[PDB]
């Protein structure tokens, strides 16, 4: 059924402060590993 | 064709825009999207951005540049550095939020139209940077992107055409001067978000000092549209180096204030007049219309009966197209204030690396909240005038010239009003 | 040889890949005024006193950062490179503290001689000035922040030299300052070097302040003996 | 608003701050999203996690930043002065933000900001007595067409009108949080007499596919 009258944006009413670090956090075991300059960082 | 607008649903890139469908994976893989993206990945990068510099599609940003130059400049051989595609989410400009609807409504579009640019470029990630006020647009945007990683779209082997490709979010922190693309990468490596000097151009030194494209979010989400339906269908709508459709958001003193998609070389009249009900009072009480957002010179009511929304006819009339942000001030507005309130907001949102902006802004904010009291005469009028035009040209980044151009076109079309103001503060306050 | 040809008011100089604009005026001996750009620190490029004009162009460049490509002829005295200085002058004698005479740059200020020299000769500004909290960064080193130009030749010699990382920028805009954030001791075994780099009396030497004027001072070129460095 | 720190009771060195376990595992997460001798990159993020954890940033946060990032802790003075969502103040438990700017300026979002005033007893950038609320005003949020509007922690509240935005104090004032949206009669951002477009049901898969592809 084609329904335009109602906002199917109602997911964001219910969101916490964490939400998204959550959602990075669950999403890191997906991500491919980071390529690498050498060194520990630009001051070693 | 010589008319342009009345734009057919069927045209239009960005459908749910208004949020009425689903805006999760299932609900937009019915409206046409991560389709065939196999197909498209395996013809290559060549063909793709083919597709693109036969559309003629221009930037988004402001900048109206070329994109498929702008996206071929990194189509070079690596040299044992990683690339980039990073999207500006930023969208501080005022007047300006279609970004924060494509966002919000439409993720799996921007997911699309990264893994397809970052295929063009050979990217091997993207890195999206919205603005840290969209915490909830952000976190849509992230569910969108576990919903892809989960389905095999994005990540090893993304849909299955051996591909390598990650999406990141980047949230940022308030700050307007970060939406420009080399303080923006500036603000990715975690350092203040102050503009580079260009040379070196982001395709050569970038993000962490690697090859680095900055593409805005709505000339991203479109790309796989473009790829998928063809060049010469974009190619269709508006004029020569005009092509395509574009975002509007009306918004001021009018009617209806709405974010809409047309065509890109429609009337002004006919787009406020259609779309957004028109102004308060009818067309005869406009008295003012900024095209682009705050960094666009404003005109008045007799240019924008006869003007034409693209870069080439909003170029010829001393002003910009910019983000396509529509500001309607009628005749209850106090011009004066509204600029100086714009003023305002340069200076604060200046990031004070390089000295002409960075003393000049907070000199002009000065002068013009004098201006708007009437405490002046005439010759800082002109005064006001050349330091504007000391300031444009002489800066870093384009803050410094988006704080000149609305002082400029303020003085320009509207000298006899301040006049009046500063000679009646004289005659009442003596 | 790899070397290439620009030109200096059509003066041809063959000059290295690599080489700035700043550099290749220097060859020549025309010396474009700087505030920010030192020879022994990283180019910044943010004060714009170096914005010179390309012929065939129309965006006067900053010399410092720029490199040059060949065919290129820079005018160094032309109109608008005069009125880019003028300009950048102005904008930076907008907010200076009127301290000449109570301050020991005077005589050997770089922002008075190329204020004289290049600027112009008169203030527009009808506007009230800033004023900036001072800071306390040794026992050596005498801070008067209010006329700092915001040059970021301290962040850098520190950084890149002295290596301590303790000097900083914090703020935005105008409100933008110059100082470490907290009640810290820039103490190092090179620390007069910032007053020596400061191109205003932001920074002046304690033990010499108030005590002489740089025209009256007979200066002999010696050794120091206070090590083996020589 | 001052750009330099001086040391209290309540703000010194010597407070006690230090993350959780779960924010040292979200940490973790924010550092491998970055390229390896680029872990400096990871300051905003963080920093924004110890202000989330901590609801403001007091010279704890940003030395224990310093600390797990390897990075001066200079470096992160500057990242906290410069970006202006950092508060180095404790502000109050509903930081509420109203947009002044011009768009929003013409829809009288100075009737919205002089009734929040007279509402809540106080004035721009101070806080509440009972350390409930602060008042403070922003510039553009990207919601110009819904204007005027303001924002309440993460929460938008678009369309508002001087009873609006009581009866959102009022509710917010009873421990209730409101649904962040326009409280007109559209939804997101249509046109409030109806929608002159997208009124056609989307086309689908497959729709206006060039061939050859
Ligand atoms: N969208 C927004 O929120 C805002 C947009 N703007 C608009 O943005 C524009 C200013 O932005 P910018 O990107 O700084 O200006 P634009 O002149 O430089 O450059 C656009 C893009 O083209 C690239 N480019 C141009 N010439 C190039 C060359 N020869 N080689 C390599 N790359 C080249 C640049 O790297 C950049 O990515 C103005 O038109 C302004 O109105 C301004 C304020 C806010
Ligand atoms: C002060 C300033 C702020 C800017 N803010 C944005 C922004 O918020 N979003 C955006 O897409 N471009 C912004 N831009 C333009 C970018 O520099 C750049 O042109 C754009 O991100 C990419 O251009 P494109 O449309 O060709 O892809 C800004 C530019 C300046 C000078
Ligand atoms: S023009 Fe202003 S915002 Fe841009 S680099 Fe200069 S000081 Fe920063
Ligand atoms: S630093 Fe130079 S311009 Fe400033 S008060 Fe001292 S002598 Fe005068
Ligand atoms: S105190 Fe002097 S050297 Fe340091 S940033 Fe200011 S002008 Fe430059
Ligand atoms: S010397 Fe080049 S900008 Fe300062
Ligand atoms: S002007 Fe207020 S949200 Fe943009
Ligand atoms: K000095």
């Amino acid at each position: 059924p084609f329904d335009n009258t109602t906002y199917k944006n109602l997911q964001h009413h219910d969101y916490s402060t964490y939400t998204f670090l959550d959602l990075n956090l669950d999403l890191s075991k997906f991500r491919m590993p980071q390529p690498s300059s050498g060194r520990e960082s630009p001051r070693h | 064709k010589t008319s342009f607008g009345s734009l057919k649903d069927e045209d239009r890139i960005f459908t749910n825009l208004y949020g009425r469908h689903d805006w999760r994976l299932k609900g937009a893989q019915s409206r046409g999207d991560w389709y065939k993206t196999k197909e498209i990945l395996l013809k290559g990068p060549d063909w793709i951005l083919g597709e693109v510099k036969t559309s003629g599609l221009r930037g988004r940003g402001g900048a109206g540049f070329p994109t498929g130059l702008k996206w071929s400049f990194m189509n070079k051989p690596s040299d044992g550095r990683p690339k980039y595609l990073v999207v500006n989410a930023d969208e501080g400009e005022p007047g300006t939020c279609k970004d924060r609807e494509i966002i919000r409504h439409d993720p799996h579009k921007l997911v699309e139209g990264c893994l397809v640019g970052g295929r063009a470029m050979g990217a091997r990630a993207a890195y999206i940077y919205i603005r840290g006020e969209f915490y909830n647009e952000a976190s849509n945007l992230q569910v969108a992107i576990r919903e892809a990683y989960e389905a095999g779209l994005i990540g090893k082997n993304a849909c299955g055409s051996g591909y390598d490709f990650d999406v990141f979010v980047v949230r940022g922190a308030g700050a307007y001067i970060c939406g420009e693309e080399t303080a923006l990468i500036e603000s990715i490596e975690g350092k203040q978000g102050k503009p580079r000097l260009k040379p070196p151009f982001p395709a050569d030194v970038g993000v962490f000092g690697c090859p680095t494209t900055v593409a805005n979010v709505e000339t991203v989400a479109v790309s796989p549209t473009i790829c998928r339906r063809g060049g010469a269908w974009f190619a269709s709508f508006g004029r020569e180096r005009n092509s395509g459709t574009k975002l509007f958001n009306i918004s001021g003193h009018v009617n209806n204030p709405c974010t809409v998609e047309e065509e890109m070389s429609v009337p002004l009249k006919e787009l406020i007049e259609k779309h957004a009900g028109g102004v308060t009072g009818g067309w005869d009480n406009l008295l003012a219309v900024i095209p682009g957002g705050s960094s666009t010179p404003l005109i008045p009511k007799s240019v924008c009966e006869t003007v034409l929304m693209d870069f080439d006819a909003l170029i010829q009339a001393q002003t910009g197209l910019g983000t396509a942000a529509v500001i309607v001030m009628d005749r209850s507005t106090d011009i004066v204030k509204a600029i100086a309130r714009l003023i305002e907001f340069y200076k604060h949102e200046s990031c004070g690396q390089c000295t002409p902006c960075r003393e000049g802004v907070d000199w002009m904010n000065k002068v013009m909240a004098r201006f708007v009291r009437g405490d002046a005469r005439p010759a800082e009028i002109d005064s006001l005038w050349e330091i504007s035009k000391q300031i444009e040209g002489h800066t870093i980044c384009a803050l410094g010239d988006g704080a000149a151009w609305p002082v400029q076109g303020l003085i320009r079309h509207f000298r006899p009003e301040l006049e009046e103001r500063m000679q009646r503060f004289a005659q009442q306050h003596q | 040889s790899n070397l290439i040809e620009v030109f200096v008011d059509g003066q041809s100089v063959m000059v290295e890949p690599g080489t700035t604009v700043l550099q290749a005026c220097e060859k020549v001996g025309m010396q474009i005024p700087r505030f920010c750009y030192h020879e022994r620190l990283s180019v910044a490029g943010n004060c714009r006193m170096c914005l010179v004009e390309i012929e065939k162009a129309p965006k006067v460049v900053a010399a410092c950062a720029m490199p040059v490509m060949k065919g290129w002829n820079i005018l160094t005295n032309s109109e608008k490179t005069k009125k880019a200085r003028e300009g950048v002058m102005e904008f930076l004698l907008a907010n200076h503290p009127l301290d000449c005479p109570i301050c020991d740059q005077g005589g050997e200020c770089d922002l008075q001689d190329q204020s004289m020299m290049f600027g112009s000769d008169r203030s527009r500004f009808l506007e009230g000035k800033r004023a900036v909290e001072d800071k306390n960064i040794g026992p050596l080193v005498k801070t008067i922040m209010t006329r700092c130009i915001q040059c970021t030749r301290c962040i850098r010699f520190a950084s890149e030299i002295a290596g301590v990382d303790d000097l900083g920028t914090t703020g935005r805009g105008n409100d933008m300052q110059v100082g470490t954030y907290i009640e810290k001791m820039f103490m190092s075994e090179l620390s007069g070097n910032i007053i020596d780099i400061c191109p205003v009396g932001a920074l002046t030497s304690k033990p010499y302040a108030f005590t002489a004027r740089p025209w009256e001072t007979r200066k002999t070129e010696s050794i120091d003996v206070m090590d083996a460095v020589g | 608003a001052l750009f330099v720190h001086r040391d209290t009771p309540k703000n010194n060195p010597e407070t006690p701050f230090d993350f959780t376990p779960e924010n040292y595992k979200r940490i973790e997460a924010i550092v491998k999203n970055y390229p390896e001798g680029h872990k400096a990159a990871a300051v905003l993020p963080v920093l924004d996690l110890a202000q989330r954890q901590n609801g403001w940033l007091p010279i704890s946060a940003m030395n224990k930043v310093a600390e797990i990032l390897q990075v001066p802790p200079m470096r992160v003075y500057e990242v906290a002065t410069f970006y202006t969502m950092y508060n180095r103040k404790p502000v109050g438990k509903y930081h509420i933000q109203v947009c002044t700017t011009t768009p929003c300026m013409l829809r009288n979002s100075d009737s919205i900001l002089e009734a929040i005033q007279k509402k809540l007893g106080i004035k721009v950038g101070e806080t509440t007595p009972d350390k409930l609320f602060t008042l403070i005003e922003v510039e553009c949020l990207g919601a110009c067409v819904n204007a005027p509007m303001v924002q309440i922690n993460d929460n938008y509240y678009e369309d508002l009108t001087p009873k609006d935005i009581e009866e959102i104090i009022d509710e917010l004032k009873a421990g209730k949080i409101p649904k962040p949206g326009p409280r007109s009669g559209r939804f997101s951002c249509e046109p409030a007499g109806g929608l002159t477009s997208l009124t056609e049901p989307p086309k689908g898969p497959g729709f206006g596919v060039q061939a050859g592809l």
